[PDB]
């Protein structure tokens, strides 16, 4: 995928922001932004120029489930690629990612290889 | 009693679809090949639902259920 491509880190957690942040970087995207719930999300979205959202699960305001239902169900970014990450492999949570139309889901801790699988299976089921 | 069927597998994918699985639901006869994958579903999870999980890695045409 482009090494350009602009990412927006979700999660009401600084340091976990900042590792996903981190583990971007070793696999060569340097262009990441940081939101800490589904509302302050949203609004960056609006701002434009973003091609992957990488949200948690639980978050204050308005949560990952939340946050992409509202991306899928508007207009202009409607497609836009979104990783769910989820504390457990809980069947309701990955179900229910699934059928919202999340393009995955990653349980975390994560390290930057099971990062990288989930990225690449994303870009190539989009064509990226 | 349902039988599920998973084909033309990728290198990891069998453990990988395996694993996936196993967190919707509990699988018994469960027979790995080199590029399929097959196994009796308790029933607990519509297909519809476990189909749209597999999904994130394969697609949907090389998925099949049965009954056995
Ligand atoms: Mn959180």
């Amino acid at each position: 995928a482009d090494k350009e491509l602009k990412f927006l880190v979700v999660d009401d957690f600084s340091t976990m922001r900042r590792i996903v942040r981190n583990l971007l970087k070793e696999l060569g995207f340097n262009n990441v932004e940081e939101a800490e719930d589904g509302v302050d999300a949203l609004n960056k979205l609006q701002a434009g120029g973003y091609g992957f959202v990488i949200s948690d699960w639980n978050m204050p305001n308005m949560d990952g489930l939340e946050l992409l239902k509202t991306i899928r169900a508007d207009g202009a970014m409607s497609a836009l690629p979104v990783l769910m990450v989820t504390a457990e492999a809980k069947k309701e949570n990955i179900i229910a990612a699934a059928q919202a139309g999340a393009s995955g889901y990653v349980v975390k801790p994560f390290t930057a290889a099971t990062l990288e699988e989930k990225l690449n299976k994303i870009f190539e089921k989009l064509g990226m | 009693p349902r039988r599920i069927i998973l084909s033309r597998l990728k290198a990891g994918e069998v453990d990988l679809l395996e694993e996936e699985l196993g967190h919707l639901t509990t699988l018994t006869d469960v027979v790995k090949g080199a590029d399929s994958l097959s196994a009796i579903l308790p029933g607990d999870i519509a297909e519809d639902d476990i189909t749209a999980v597999l999904c994130f890695v394969i697609e949907a045409d090389q998925i099949t259920f049965e009954t056995v």
